RNA sequence: AAUUCCUUGUCGGGUAAGUUCCGACCUGCACGAAUGGCGUAAUGAUGGCCAGGCUGUCUCCACCCGAGACUCAGUGAAAU
RNA sequence: GCUCGCCGGAAGACCAAGGGUUCCUGUCCAACGUUAAUCGGGGCAGGGUGAGUCGACCCCUAAGGCGAGGCCGAAAGGCGUAGUCGAUGGGAAACAGGUUAAUAUUCCUGUACUUGGUGUUACUGCGAAGGGGGGACGGAGAAGGCUAUGUUGGCCGGGCGACGGUUGUCCCGGUUUAAGCGUGUAGGCUGGUUUUCCAGGCAAAUCCGGAAAAUCAAGGCUGAGGCGUGAUGACGAGGCACUACGGUGCUGAAGCAACAAAUGCCCUGCUUCCAGGAAAAGCCUCUAAGCAUCAGGUAACAUCAAAUCGUACCCCAAACCGACACAGGUGGUCAGGUAGAGAAUACCAAGGCGCUUGAGAGAACUCGGGUGAAGGAACUAGGCAAAAUGGUGCCGUAACUUCGGGAGAAGGCACGCUGAUAUGUAGGUGAGGUCCCUCGCGGAUGGAGCUGAAAUCAGUCGAAGAUACCAGCUGGCUGCAACUGUUUAUUAAAAACACAGCACUGUGCAAACACGAAAGUGGACGUAUACGGUGUGACGCCUGCCCGGUGCCGGAAGGUUAAU
RNA sequence: AGGACCGAACCGACUAAUGUUGAAAAAUUAGCGGAUGACUUGUGGCUGGGGGUGAAAGGCCAAUCAAACCGGGAGAUAGCU
RNA sequence: UUUUUU
RNA sequence: GGGGAUUGAAAAUCCCC
RNA sequence: GAGGGCGCUUACCACUUUGUGAUUCAUGACUGGGGUGAAGUCGUAACAAGGUAACCGUAGGGGAACCUGCGGUUGGAUCA
């Protein structure tokens, strides 16, 4: 049956992307919180 | 003219059309046209703020000339259209200058007629007039409230403001709701009584034309349950409440008016 | 009676026999006017009831055609 | 490699989204693969995607998003102006063939098109973030024209039968060709041109609009397809050669017509209806500030340019979402033959496949089927499930009824093949010839050839001719609900929600109501024949009494009563 | 003409059997409703947690929804086992 | 307002 | 209910229980 | 041999059968009214100016006769 993860590059960046975790405070809150855990991939690219 | 539909099919038996021939068939006058798009009675924050507004057909604007100027300047209407956005239906005027206008629809219309409007203009079903100048006793069409704003009263289908009296510098009028309300004379104000007035008559006759009309359904609070609104539950209708507003806002007679600043206006009340 | 406890109420009809059905009464435990009343052609994967056709639904099973079950070889679980 | 079988509106073939090297070749098999494996969408190497014209970038805007200044707001930030982003929509251009182990509208052959820069040569008023036009728009329905496509014959090459017959009314196949360029048709729309004048188009205009006359009847847009050309070629059965038996060279026949024919196209049309149907740019033109030998503008020819990114492969799936090589899920595009009403279905073509454990046996039992003596609802909570009906044409069809309906009620008769009327009819298509002509993609007259139901009569085979697949069971009483619809994704589809209709009630516009401590914004670019709230819930006949209590409206004289 | 009739596609989900350490964490098979409309569907956009959204079932909001998920208060508290 | 049968 | 008035006599009606 | 009979076959058609309708008689739980019945109950509408003149048509209401509404008639009494 139609599962939940339909893939969409467009809207996955829209969502999640960089600029728009960049976009606001709280977004910007998110990739300092992850650099800090020294993660390997802030937000997911090419 | 209304007719009613044979019932060849039910969800038409009780369809009653209001046909006009004497309108216009296809586009109407471009250059007076621009974009509408929805709503869904959505905000600008994007939440529903009036329930029951979506969907229905496409519909473009007229720009209809409310205020009508055009001082001296003549004009014959070529023809009468039909407007979505209003009860009222509408009509391309042409000015003697060699420019278009949409004005409302009297109840006279009547492509052929000739219009006028300013202080001069000679008073006929149709042509617009400061009050001032005005019999009192005359019908008149979309009232303008404050002198120059643009009408506002009575624009629909059917309605019109018969002026009652004009001591002092203001006009005392009897607008359609019953209300008395005085208004500052040098308002404009067309003659007449707004056109069609069959309106009242229609059926639609099924859901569906509610629906393609922008109506979603309304769903009964007592159907619901308490958590949603102030009335349902009771195991099998029931009711037992005090009729309010889903959000606990009693109704049933309550007013809501609340003015103070526009209180002097009004004359007496509507009954 | 989507309302009726006593209740399978009583008479009528239907059946060889009918706590359901339909028709009546009305003694309405505890119907009733937009908490709408009472009708209503048509519509309904809607509830109840009857009749024709039809049949393994059944008296009462039987035979047959295939996939497993069974033996061989390879792989190889689980609940407890 | 020879058979057999399965899908064939897919189980084929293309694109997207998504994946992301799975593509090709080698080579290896531990592990991955429900077995083995030598094989693999596994391991390891190596190879592989070539664009002016396909796509994106790009210009242009939607919903909506961001937003200098700005308004708001303890802080954070919220909202918005100019603007600036955003495609799922608008905007210049390439076709056919051939080739690789794997890329091609990208390479090669052939043959085109687009718009810019520079030049030269003639001809000339050109010029805006602006004005006007255009772009630019719904649903339903109805034919006409046509193509894609197919059938038959003609044509060409090949054939003369494993078993009686088969040199003819016999068998098999092939019978294909693009854009572009030329013509401008079927057919759709609209009268043309000239001059004068103006309170409109934020400025102006030679544009549009409006008004005046004058003067011609034929004028201009638009347009499938056909015909020609492209093609002197490409393709093409089959040959003849080499073969490292995979294939590589060279060669090449006919290459037409009649009929049928779309859900494609003319048709962004037409007729008609109401619920009345994006924006902006490109584009045509108008002028403004401007340049006035210039510069720009038009045209033909020559030349330079057209970047960058994408381009393998899987695609209704073993490569995507499903933990798996999972019977699930997944948007668009194509649409052959016989029979059909058909995109159903059955058999086939092209193409793709037999579902990655097999071999035997031929118990109970379970699963999925087939037939069934007599009986025929006795079954069971209930006819659950089975069984039965099942096409078309014609005759025929009750109560009730809101006069549509109920009806497909019910119930009957006919249904194959051959012959005849008629060696193939009514119909359809329509070529010669003849003439006419404002001259041809013309008209008329012509009926050859092609194609073709239906009926009746007569005959005939079987048990049976809507002979399979497909394909309503019908009827009588009654509850509820008017009706189509909506619902508890996953134990409830209904008598629940909804609903057109009715009623009460609020709201006079800076509305009531709602979102938000605001600004802002929905209501609404609406304005009481509108908008909210609540209750009822088609239609028919109707809707009684009660205002004590509770809620609500109106009312102040007095009594009581807050801050102060 | 029609929320018209029959019926594929397509949207739904009325009955039954199988499945129920399934092929499947809701399907398969045979029948079933709708099927020019209150139809269906691609892409993209908006609405956010006592908030949305809801032809209202307390339904739906990433396999859960009488108040989602993630992190923190946090070793909540637990006269209970 | 009523005033039994013949 | 009883009593009287009033009726031709009832009922109604008025006065005394 | 010709002819004929039997047989077989075709037509017409009596029984008979299926479907669905028309009509008519009897019949029916229950139910509405009508008619009849020496002295029941309740009121007392009409007949007289019947104590609100009556009646007809018609619509709502009411234990009942009847009441009320609207038009018409006089087949109405009083010097109104
Ligand atoms: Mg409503
Ligand atoms: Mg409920
Ligand atoms: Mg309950
Ligand atoms: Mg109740
Ligand atoms: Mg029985
Ligand atoms: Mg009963
Ligand atoms: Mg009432
Ligand atoms: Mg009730
Ligand atoms: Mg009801
Ligand atoms: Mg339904
Ligand atoms: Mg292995
Ligand atoms: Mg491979
Ligand atoms: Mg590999
Ligand atoms: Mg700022
Ligand atoms: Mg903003
Ligand atoms: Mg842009
Ligand atoms: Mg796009
Ligand atoms: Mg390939
Ligand atoms: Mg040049
Ligand atoms: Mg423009
Ligand atoms: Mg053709
Ligand atoms: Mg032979
Ligand atoms: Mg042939
Ligand atoms: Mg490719
Ligand atoms: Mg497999
Ligand atoms: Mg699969
Ligand atoms: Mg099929
Ligand atoms: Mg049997
Ligand atoms: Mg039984
Ligand atoms: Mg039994
Ligand atoms: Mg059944
Ligand atoms: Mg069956
Ligand atoms: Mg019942
Ligand atoms: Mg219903
Ligand atoms: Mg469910
Ligand atoms: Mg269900
Ligand atoms: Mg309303
Ligand atoms: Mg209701
Ligand atoms: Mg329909
Ligand atoms: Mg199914
Ligand atoms: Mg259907
Ligand atoms: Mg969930
Ligand atoms: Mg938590
Ligand atoms: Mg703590
Ligand atoms: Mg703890
Ligand atoms: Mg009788
Ligand atoms: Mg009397
Ligand atoms: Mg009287
Ligand atoms: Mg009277």
């Amino acid at each position: 049956m139609k599962r939940t993860f339909q893939p969409s590059v467009l809207k996955r960046n829209r969502s999640h992307g960089f600029r728009a975790r960049m976009a606001t405070k709280n977004g910007r809150q998110v990739l300092a919180r992850r650099r800090a855990k020294g993660r390997a991939r802030l937000t997911v690219s090419k | 003219a209304v007719v009613k539909c044979k019932p060849t099919s039910p969800g038409r038996r009780h369809v009653v059309k209001v046909v006009n021939p004497e309108l216009h068939k296809g586009k109407p006058f471009a250059p007076l046209l621009e974009k509408n798009s929805k709503s869904g009675g959505r905000n600008n924050n994007g939440r529903i703020t009036t329930r029951h507004i979506g969907g229905g057909h496409k519909q473009a604007y007229r720009i209809v000339d409310f205020k009508r100027n055009k001082d001296g300047i003549p004009a014959v209407v070529e023809r009468l259209e039909y407007d979505p956005n209003r009860s009222a239906n509408i009509a391309l005027v042409l000015y003697k200058d060699g420019e278009r206008r949409y004005i409302l629809a009297p109840k006279g219309l009547k492509a052929g007629d000739q219009i006028q409007s300013g202080v001069d203009a000679a008073i006929k079903p149709g042509n617009t007039l400061p009050m001032r100048n005005i019999p009192v006793g005359s019908t008149v069409h979309n009232v303008e409230m404050k002198p120059g704003k643009g009408g506002q009263l009575a624009r629909s289908a059917g309605t019109y403001v018969q002026i009652v009296a004009r001591d002092g510098a203001y006009v005392t009028l009897r607008l359609r709701s019953g209300e008395m309300r005085k208004v500052e004379a040098d308002c404009r104000a067309t003659l007449g009584e707004v056109g069609n007035a069959e309106h009242m008559l229609r059926v639609l006759g099924k859901a569906g034309a509610a629906r393609w009309r922008g109506v979603r359904p309304t769903v009964r609070g007592t159907a619901m349950n308490p958590v949603d609104h102030p009335h349902g539950g009771g195991e099998g209708r029931n009711f037992g409440k005090h009729p309010v507003t889903p959000w606990g806002v009693q109704t049933k007679g309550k007013k809501t008016r609340s003015n103070k600043r526009t209180d002097k206006f009004i004359v007496r009340r509507r009954s």
